[PDB]
DNA sequence: TTTTTTTTTTTTTTTTTT
């Protein structure tokens, strides 16, 4: 648990997480079945 | 769809494409459907350039008359998303319809959000079972999104929870302006990857408090009409299913007793006319719920019973009977 | 995020003090506020408002996030124990921060006792299930009793003096005062860390303040504004919010399907605004029944909890 | 309490003060607690003048937040009124608390009026013996008030019967409207001289007959709610202990067999929620009576026995055991 | 079922279908009774 | 016991009490464990 | 020097008796 788990500042201090989110959002769609 | 890059012909510069993308237009269909006034409102666009763009868009996108037989055989191939309940599936005639607006209205604990979650998770399964094979987009205005339900339902359908979570985009709106602005980002995102479902829960939550008094009613209705027009245009452009959630209030004027239900949805005439299909939800006994088709251009008026279990919405069991 | 981070790109300290006087204390509040309310502030221009909006949007994210990251973020959310194992099991670890929890039921059902237990337990360390923050209490019926807080803090081993000092209390005499107290609450939580807000009760004043069917719309809209402000405060500061509500017996026995003829006050606005709803009934002795009515992620079930001199707890074998 | 005469500052005229006094507001606390709408609807006051009055009232009396320790230490000094019985004092943890609403409900002949008569005398004895050192006010709706009991009780406590009778004010209501209107004169009377106790016996004596049928139920409940809210304002303003008596009704529908007692107090949810403390009375053997705490924010549920004699309410004797 | 059944690209990529539509639109009216 | 214990006039007559309350409200949070 | 045009848009429950 964290004092600021849902705080937006947590997203502001981690540009790498935002870059990963942006990369995952526009990655090509695939069938989610193994 | 037709990518906007095909417009880079006959003297159209790449800077014009950048301006159109910044203005919210991302596809050739967007240019074709846009009226003259909106194009002229874009800075750095000349009248002759606008006419050339309109001509090029009309050339690529057919806009003429088509015989009804071809339209019928085209509509016969639309993708319908299963809701996970055969009883509810029969009433919809195959499930929700892509390229159309479906509205769900009712009181609380009626399971609208559960149904939205089930549609959000079932749009990824192969279409031969009833899926859509595409990513889902979720817009939340009440802070009620819960990925645990998505994980459980994906486990029910034999789907990988990691990929199921990764294939769903989520966003939250804090005011009416932000909610309207999120559509630009949604359109930009869908222009790069294949999507099949857009859900808005709920449309009417923010407008109730953002606009105050009888004086601001006209502005609120105009903004709502603009938002629904944008949603319809987006659905026409990308051909994805659209689901919206609506709230309900009780009419204090009990002068008319013909309708035993004293509850009517929020939205006024704009919501009633804009939405294509309307479903009302009521609570039954136990975990069972009642669904009724209120307005539909093709489906007859009837009722159905479904249920909510830990794995999502489904057909009621004999134990609950 | 402190609002002082907005002191860039020609923003004057006078603008910051005007925003503070207008009730906005953090950059999140500025970001969430629409343009119309910013224009209503005296001495604010359209260009300055646009600059403020852009600066706020830069500081806090407002875009799209994948569901996996949202799930892993919510997995670390803080839940406050209620002192009863049954309640924790029913709520999956206790009350959830950042969401509105409503408790409704008839009198002598122990809602105020549960509110006191939550207020005291918000100070104990995290490893026991607390929140490690101050508590704020708004009383609309004059039923606050510090003796219960002292006794329950004695149960948990806290210092009674520190426990009393870490709890802020206020009383509202009308709807306007109740709404106005939120600005002071927001300022206090901006100046110091808080974890819990308790409102008991929401609908006490609205029953008498507004009269007749003619004033029903105004009362409902004022309640909607109050709940919107509460939700904005909750997701701005990330503190848990608990509200208590009364019940009314429905005279029309047309809906004989429901065995319980009592329904909570507030109607559709109250029902839709609250994230979670718990109904309370009286059992035998000190035992009480708690039932989850609405919850986006919890099934419908019931639990039994007892009230003793040390607060809310699990029922004992002597009561069985 | 702060007199309203202190409000005549910063352009406030005496005419405004006399109009407010004619409107029922006799103290600055009344102005502070009054909502803006009710203050504005009074004829002869402008919006700017109303805002100035509200600002002055907020300046005169605190309305902000306060730490719990200070509130606790302030509450520890609150005056509690002795009832003449050690068992009742132990059950209530000191006696009747000022500034709170106490309700006594039970069947007839249970001595509810006897406690009111005893409190009408014990409110004048010095503070060292649990008194209030203030005048008493009595509202009668059943024609039961008897000065002979007051004389006997004053003789028991050694107080002068003439002074005891002269220090108590009596009034009788004939309908709900008169009952509500009597509070207007009561506020002025308690503003002109120090009081400590208000007694209403009974609250719903007139409401049962004035409003009949299901159609008039809503109006009756709303009127009762307004009456109790006015009582709450009065108690908050003057800090006097308020005691109300209520009747009981037998529930014909014996569906809820879990309750061994088929008699419940009348008034419904409004009466239940309005009362801060509730005491149920039952008849014992001889002069003995049983008192039980039903609802209390700080007291545990328990029962006690108290006797009634010619000198008033007291502890049971060994002869009655 | 097709992923782009209602897409305008389907109509644009089939000039023969458009020619058939144009031919059928201007063909003389007849009573649809057998 | 006081005749004006809960009366609002008591707090208004003691500005030092209000200053102490405001100072206590604004002091930083600490764990209430010895 | 001349010489008017042309509507929009719904809110929102209360309350036991015997
Ligand atoms: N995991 C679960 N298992 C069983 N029932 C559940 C589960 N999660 C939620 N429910 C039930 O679903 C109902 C709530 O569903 P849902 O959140 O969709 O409500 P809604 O009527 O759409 O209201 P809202 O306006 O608050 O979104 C409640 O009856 C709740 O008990
Ligand atoms: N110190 C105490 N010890 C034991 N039980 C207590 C104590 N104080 C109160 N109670 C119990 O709690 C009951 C009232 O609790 P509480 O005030 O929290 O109820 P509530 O239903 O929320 O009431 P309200 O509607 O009046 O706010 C009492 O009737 C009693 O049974
Ligand atoms: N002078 C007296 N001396 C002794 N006992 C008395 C005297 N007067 C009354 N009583 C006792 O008190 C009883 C009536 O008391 P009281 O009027 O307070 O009852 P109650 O339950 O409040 O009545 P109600 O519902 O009619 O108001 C008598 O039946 C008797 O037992
Ligand atoms: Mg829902
Ligand atoms: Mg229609
Ligand atoms: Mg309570
Ligand atoms: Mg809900
Ligand atoms: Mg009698
Ligand atoms: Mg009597
Ligand atoms: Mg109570």
């Amino acid at each position: 648990r964290r004092k600021d788990a849902l705080s937006a500042q947590r997203l502001a201090k981690d540009p790498t997480r935002l870059s990963h989110i942006q990369y995952t959002l526009r990655r090509s769609f695939t069938v989610p079945i193994k | 769809f037709v990518p906007i890059e095909k417009l880079q012909v006959n003297g159209i510069t790449m800077a014009d494409v950048k301006k159109l993308r910044e203005s919210g237009l991302h596809t050739a269909e967007a240019v074709a459907y846009a009226p003259r006034k909106d194009l002229l409102e874009i800075k750095g666009i000349s009248e002759a350039k606008a006419d050339k763009l309109l001509n090029e868009a009309a050339r690529l996108v057919p806009m003429g008359f088509v015989t009804a037989a071809d339209f019928h055989m085209r509509r016969s191939e639309l993708i319908c998303l299963t809701t996970g309940s055969k009883n509810l599936d029969t009433l919809l005639g195959g499930g929700v319809e892509t390229g159309s607006i479906t509205e769900l209205f009712g009181e609380f604990r009626t399971g609208k959000s559960q149904l939205c979650h089930t549609l959000a998770v079932t749009c990824q399964i192969p279409l031969d079972i009833g899926g859509g094979e595409g990513k889902c987009l979720y817009i939340d205005t009440e802070g009620t999104f819960r990925p645990v339900r998505l994980v459980s339902i994906a486990q029910r359908f034999g789907l990988d929870p990691d990929d199921a979570l990764n294939n769903v985009a989520y966003a939250r709106a804090y005011n009416a302006d932000h909610q309207l602005r999120l559509l630009d980002a949604a359109a930009q995102m869908m222009s790069e990857s294949r999507f099949s479902l857009i859900v808005v829960d709920s449309v009417m939550a923010l407008y109730r408090t953002d606009f105050s008094g009888r004086g601001e009613l006209s502005a609120r209705q105009m903004h709502l009409a603009k938002f629904m027009r944008a949603l319809q245009r987006l659905a026409d452009q990308f051909g994805v299913a659209v689901v919206v959630t609506n709230q309900v209030v009780a009419q204090v004027d009990g002068g008319m007793a013909f309708n035993p239900d004293p509850k009517k949805p929020i939205g006024g005439n704009i919501m009633a006319h804009s939405s294509t299909t309307r479903l009302g939800f009521k609570k039954g006994k136990g975990c069972q719920r009642l669904c009724k088709v209120v307005d539909s251009p093709c489906l007859p008026e009837a009722e159905c019973v479904f249920a909510i279990y830990e794995d999502g919405v489904g057909d009621p069991r004999e134990e609950d009977e």
